[PDB]
């Protein structure tokens, strides 16, 4: 009908507009943090891309989660997350925060950051490369441009 | 052998101290910064343009786990339980079997690539080179389990990747 | 050579396959089965038979430092051919 | 090498017998509830019960307390052993009460009605060593086994 | 039993419950605890899911990996259903809404897919259905909301005669509709009497009534220890929030008195102890913040 | 690889593939072996 | 034994051996043992009443000046009914050298805190608390450095196990990370690794 | 037999800083529930410090009970000072945890455990 197609128009307008933009909170845990840094690094320039460097946690729309979640800090995690807006995204970086990794077996490691909070990409590396984080990058901002709201909405 | 930074006495002539006070009220070394961040503006800048435009990689290069076979179609893999028992972050599970002709051949070959740390000591304990660590590091997920490899998810990737992963070792099996 | 049980899921190189009541079928439900059809136990058997005119053979499985490491197969059974413990590749003494 | 026997035709799951006569599947609150209603009717001699030849000392001592709290004694092993005279009261008339090692003690030994190669192959072995190194005299009373 | 469904472990995410769920309505308010309360035990929970994928991404820290399996589905079509439930061995019902659409009406979401979702279920084999109806579901009632969801559990019942029906009165947590509306309402006081019941209660009732083999065929009502009239009740409200979106099927929905059905089961027959409101009510409007309890009947 | 072609094997897949999660064709991951423990199949004939 | 071997130090031995000879005739209330290994280094093995008038010895004596605190470190070995290895590690940049002064106590047993001496041994000392519950008496702030805040029992220690005995989630119901009993969905695979085979013939022990 | 004491000579100071160490906790408990806004109330977070207190109650060594006070003492302050999160402070209480089964009966019916 025609509010079918002025539905799919205007999800196209605002996925466009959210994956073209989108601002990471970035977690600078552990080593992820410097490979994440070489991705802003001007070799791959994630702000070329629209993303911004450092946006502030408040404002942010996605959370990469760069490094290992120990226990020490799984509520912290959660807090952030928490205080962002919505739509809010979280990257899942490196084996620590896919799976626990390298401390899977610790007494002191979140065993991945899925236990914590909701994981829309996971970039597997240790670390994984500037490169492949980018990669990730560029995955989430094709699952942003396949969302339905609006549509799912119309059909609601 | 050893050298003193920050040591230097400055010298308390008039003409030195004109200087000094040039710098601080006329703000030369304010205009030296902005002359050096005008330099790099004018430079080419070192963005490739991903993803059409790759960073550079090398044949050593540990990416993706991959098993591999002979050129027969026979896969390499006599389940000797090595790279399982060299893996730091013990992300390789095998349970083995002889098969229906006798050979002692694999039937679970698991790698969690969540638990991998991906430093290569399973390509490298392998003494038929039937586990590698390939090239392909353009392989995240939108879920976790989708990183859960099984023998079946690491042979396709051998057949998938194979025709890289080659060339590749016979760029460096000389240095192993 | 994959083949397929009665309930439409296809059997891989070990032998896996889930049961009809078995719940955990329901992981492909919308999604797939990735098997691989390559069968290396149907590929090294469409190897030829090399026949030698010697009575042990070697065989480091192609590629020198490539392959495996270099056995010695010994050829005096004539019921039945010498294959390699590491790449199945099978060795019959022609006299 | 009987180990992989561990594994085949294993009792995982408790059985009881439907409308049908046949097994079915059930939980341990039936199973137990449909043994446990027809251990109260019964008394005296109206319940027995057989240990078999791989039972833990733990569960004969349990079926054991078990019966005699429904005064029952007929409590029984499937392999027979004869109770006239003192019967199963002094432990020395049912045990190899020299030892294993006391095999190598012996210098004449009289084997009634075995085949101690099958039935205790390990005692045999022990036989055999006495035999090969403080020349053992062996006797037996029984078919011509080797 | 199928060995892949005994029950191992000690209870905790990363054992086997034995339990096979698929819960239609998981992404709501009720689906949300219950699908908590599933994974924890290390239950394989089926999802079925309408709406956004984004807003389904908070079923999924609930369970250990593979433990949540997430599909399409649609009210009208019977082979989405078919799909979601033919491995379970328990289907949950969980589908509502408060208000009708337009492409889904009372009848819709209330007779004709929960009739929908359990013939198929019946028909795949599935051992468990059950099903939320309203404490107040009444033919007669004022309300559509209870004329079609008493409706619908005619239907359930007959064509899922082992159906758990279970009838909630009135549900309170942090994502109820029952405080929160009341908390932003800042619509009077009647003779109306309620009994609300915590979701946590009623999600123990659930997860009790899957564990229950005498729950088959059972109609249970699950209410809260103390019966309030509607006037202190909303008055307190005002003061735990401190202060001094709607239909008109909503009223007349909250002034529908909670009946009493003494011949019905409740949660102490399962073996949940209800929570009362005073308990809960400080946790569910603490958000509301910029108390003497109510007095009961 | 049009001046040096890789090495043609029979197994190598002959059409490549992108990265499939997120899609119907993506890899789900499962136990490759078979049963461990044997179950004994009652009789199905009465015990009368 | 020229390409491959490490070549041995006996200038370094000699003195570190005569150093040692120094310290346990300076110091005999509190020296138990002083050894010298095999790759040159010092080692005084001391009662651990004697970890102040020690400790600051080698810090102010003319011809120790270990001015530097390097690490300090417990080590746990169940088998001793000391079980805690308390092991300090010097250096003295005037004379170019480091020595090793280890200790011991128990669970119950207080070591005196070396926060007089060294202050660098505040935060180890108190990871010592941390890792292997060994208290140290007079420490300006003891607590907890490296573990979560709720923590229970002590990590380092060998009884101890890899994983804990909880691990956290985040729970939906209560909107909170909790804690629960850790189960694993791999379980860690144990490795017999040891040869049977004896590798040191200089390291035998006597037998009983 | 003769060992080297921590703080306590023997029980009788130990039981005094044991009881020290229970009036802190209950002067502080109320503060806590307020400032974390924890969901329980006075009467049951000083039943939780009841509950810790008496579960040690056994212990006959004063060494091991002056380690007790240190540990609670350092407990103490890592809540009043706010280090804890809510987390923390509710770790004490196994809310999301589920009811072990107590009796022989239902042990043997969900599994192996003694
Ligand atoms: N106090 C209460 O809330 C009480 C509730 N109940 C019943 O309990 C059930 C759950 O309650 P509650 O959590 O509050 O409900 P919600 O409004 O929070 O969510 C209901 C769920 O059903 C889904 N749903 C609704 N309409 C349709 C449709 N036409 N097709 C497919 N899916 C649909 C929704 O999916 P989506 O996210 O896509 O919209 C959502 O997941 C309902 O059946 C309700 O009638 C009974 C008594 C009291
Ligand atoms: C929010 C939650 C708050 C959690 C608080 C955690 C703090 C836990 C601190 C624990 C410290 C102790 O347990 S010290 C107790 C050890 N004492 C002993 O073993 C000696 C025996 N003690 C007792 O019997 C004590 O009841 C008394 C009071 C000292 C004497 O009582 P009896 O006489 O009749
Ligand atoms: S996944 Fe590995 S490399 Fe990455 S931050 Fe973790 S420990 Fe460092
Ligand atoms: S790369 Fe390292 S961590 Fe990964 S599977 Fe191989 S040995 Fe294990
Ligand atoms: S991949 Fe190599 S090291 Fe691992 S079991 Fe197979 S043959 Fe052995
Ligand atoms: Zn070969």
């Amino acid at each position: 009908s025609r509010g079918e197609y002025v539905v799919a128009k205007l999800d196209d307008l605002i996925n466009w507009a959210r994956r073209s933009s989108l601002w990471p909170m970035t977690f600078g845990l552990a080593c992820c943090a410097v490979e994440m840094m070489h991705m802003a690094a001007p070799r791959y320039d994630m702000d070329r891309f629209g993303v911004v460097f450092r946006a502030s946690p408040r404002q942010s729309d996605v959370m990469i989660v760069a490094g290992t979640l120990t226990n020490k800090m799984a509520p912290a995690l959660r807090k952030v997350y928490d205080q962002m807006p919505e739509p809010r995204y979280v990257v899942s970086m490196g084996s620590c925060a896919n799976g626990g990794g390298y401390y899977h077996y610790s007494y002191s490691v979140v065993r991945g950051c899925d236990r914590i909070v909701p994981v829309d990409i996971y970039v597997p590396g240790c670390p994984p490369t500037a490169e492949a984080l980018l990669y990730g990058i560029l995955q989430l901002q094709k699952k942003i441009k396949r969302e339905k709201r609006l549509r799912i909405w119309y059909r609601r | 052998t050893y050298k003193y930074v920050n040591l230097r006495e400055p010298s308390m002539d008039m003409k030195s101290v004109t200087d000094r006070a040039a710098q601080t009220l006329l703000w030369t070394e304010l205009i030296r910064g902005l002359g050096m961040t005008l330099s790099y503006l004018f430079r080419e800048p070192a963005t490739i343009n991903y993803p059409f435009e790759k960073g550079p990689l090398s044949p050593r290069f540990r990416g993706e786990h991959a098993l591999r076979r002979y050129p027969s179609g026979e896969e390499r893999c006599i389940a000797c339980k090595l790279c399982e028992a060299v893996c730091p972050a013990q992300a390789i599970t095998i349970e083995a079997e002889p098969r229906a002709d006798g050979s002692r051949r694999t039937t679970r070959y698991d790698i969690d690539m969540t638990k991998c740390i991906y430093c290569g000591f399973c390509q490298e304990a392998c003494p038929v080179d039937a586990i590698v660590e390939g090239p392909n590091f353009e392989f995240s997920t939108e879920t976790h389990e989708e990183l859960l490899y099984n023998k079946e998810k690491l042979l396709n990737n051998g057949d998938k990747w194979e025709a890289e992963i080659a060339a590749n070792i016979q760029a460096d099996y000389l240095y192993r | 050579g994959v083949r397929t049980s009665p309930t439409g899921e296809k059997v891989t190189h070990t032998g896996q396959v889930y049961d009809d009541e078995d719940y955990r079928r329901v992981r492909f439900v919308g999604r797939q089965k990735e098997v691989n059809e390559n069968f290396a136990i149907d590929l090294i058997a469409e190897q030829p038979v090399s026949q030698v005119g010697s009575r042990v053979i070697s065989c480091d499985g192609g590629g020198g430092a490539l392959g495996h490491p270099r056995v010695y197969i010994n050829l005096d059974k004539e019921t039945k051919t010498g294959t390699c413990g590491y790449c199945g590749l099978q060795f019959r003494q022609q006299h | 090498f009987a180990y992989d026997g561990l594994k085949r035709q294993r009792l995982t799951e408790p059985m009881v017998r439907n409308e049908k006569g046949l097994l079915t599947h059930t939980t341990w609150e039936d199973a137990l509830s449909r043994v446990a209603g027809m251990l109260q009717s019964c008394q005296g001699n109206d319940v027995a019960a057989i240990a078999g030849g791989l039972v833990d000392a733990e569960a004969l001592i349990a079926l054991k307390d078990l019966l005699n709290r429904v005064d029952s004694d007929t409590l029984c092993t499937e392999e027979v052993f004869p109770t006239a005279g003192a019967g199963t009261d002094l432990r020395s008339n049912y045990l190899l009460n020299t030892t294993i090692a006391g095999v190598e003690e012996a210098d004449v030994v009289l084997l009634v009605g075995t085949n101690p190669r099958f039935e205790a192959p390990l005692f045999n072995a022990r036989i055999r060593k006495s035999w090969l190194h403080n020349d053992l005299k062996v006797a037996l009373i029984g078919s011509p086994v080797d | 039993l199928h060995h892949a469904v005994i029950p191992h472990g000690k209870g905790g995410r990363s054992s086997v419950s034995g339990i096979v769920a698929t819960v239609f309505g998981a992404t709501g308010f009720l689906g949300r605890y219950l699908v908590n309360h599933l994974g924890r035990m290390g239950s394989q929970v089926i999802v079925p899911y309408r709406c956004e994928p984004y807003d389904t991404m908070h079923l999924r820290p609930m369970g250990d990996l593979g433990q949540i399996i997430f599909m399409d589905w649609n009210g009208r079509d019977k082979d989405s259903i078919r799909r979601a439930v033919e491995h379970s061995n328990v289907v949950i019902n969980l589908v509502g809404r408060e208000w009708e659409t337009k492409n889904f009406d009372f009848e819709d979401v209330f007779v004709k897919i929960p009739q929908a979702i359990a013939q198929v279920s019946k028909e795949a084999g599935v051992e468990k259905f059950i099903h939320i109806s309203h404490l107040n579901a009444d033919i007669k009632s004022s309300s559509k909301y209870l004329r079609n969801k008493a409706v619908g559990e005619k239907e359930v019942r007959e064509t899922f005669p082992e159906a758990t029906i279970i009838k909630p009165a009135d549900i309170f947590g942090r994502e109820d509709r029952f405080l929160n509306y009341f908390a932003n309402i800042r619509s009077l006081g009647k003779k109306t009497v309620k009994q609300p019941v915590y979701i946590v209660d009623v999600t123990k009732g659930i997860i009790n009534a899957i564990k229950d083999p005498d729950a088959r065929g059972k109609t249970f009502a699950f209410v809260g220890p103390n019966r309030y009239l509607l006037f202190d009740l909303v008055q307190y409200v005002f003061a735990v929030a401190h202060r001094p979106w709607t239909t008109r099927d909503k009223v007349e929905r909250i002034h529908t008195t909670d009946r009493t059905l003494p011949h019905l089961p409740g949660l102490e027959d399962l073996g949940v102890q209800a929570t009362p409101l005073e308990l809960k009510a400080i946790e569910v409007l603490r958000r509301h913040r910029t108390v003497q309890p109510a007095k009961t009947v | 690889p049009t001046v040096k072609p890789p090495t043609a094997r029979k197994f190598i897949w002959t059409n490549h593939k992108f990265n499939l999660s997120g899609t119907p064709q993506q890899y789900v991951p499962y136990s490759t072996t078979r049963k461990k423990i044997q179950e004994w199949v009652p009789p199905s004939t009465p015990y009368k | 034994t020229r390409p491959t071997v490490r070549p041995r130090n006996d200038v370094a031995h000699k003195q570190l051996s005569a150093f040692g000879e120094y310290v346990a005739e300076i110091l005999p209330k509190y020296v138990q043992q002083v050894q010298v290994s095999c790759f040159s280094e010092l080692e005084i093995c001391i009662h651990p009443d004697g970890v102040i008038p020690v400790l600051t010895f080698l810090r102010d004596h003319s011809n120790a000046q270990f001015k530097s605190l390097a690490d300090l470190t417990a080590v746990d070995i169940p088998t001793r009914q000391n079980r805690f290895e308390i092991v300090y590690n010097l250096l003295s940049l005037r004379f170019n050298s480091r020595i090793r002064v280890k200790t011991y106590t128990d669970e119950l047993t207080p070591v005196e805190s070396s926060v007089s001496v060294y202050k660098a041994a505040n935060w180890y000392e108190r990871e010592i608390w941390d890792m292997f519950g060994v208290f140290f008496a007079n420490h300006p702030d003891l607590r907890r450095i490296l573990t979560d805040y709720g923590f229970e029992g002590h990590p380092f220690r060998k009884d101890f196990p890899l994983s804990g005995y909880v691990e956290l989630r985040y729970d939906d119901e209560v909107k909170r990370v909790v804690a629960e009993p850790v189960e694993l969905a791999q379980e860690f695979r144990k490795f017999d690794l040891n040869s049977p085979w004896e590798a040191f013939p200089a390291y035998r022990q006597p037998p009983e | 037999t003769s060992v080297k004491p921590i703080f306590s000579r023997d029980m009788n100071e130990a039981k005094r800083r044991v009881r020290e160490l229970y009036r802190a906790w209950y002067r502080e408990v109320p503060n806590t529930v307020h400032l974390f806004q924890l969901d329980i109330s006075v009467k049951q977070g000083r039943d939780k410090v009841r509950e810790m207190f008496k579960k040690n109650a056994h212990v006959t060594d004063p060494r091991v009970v002056d380690l007790l006070v240190i540990k609670g003492k350092m407990e103490l302050e890592e809540t009043i000072n706010v280090w804890k999160q809510r987390t923390h402070v509710m770790r004490f209480f196994h809310e999301t945890e589920a009811p072990r089964p107590k009796d022989f009966l239902s042990k043997f019916y969900v599994g192996h455990d003694p």
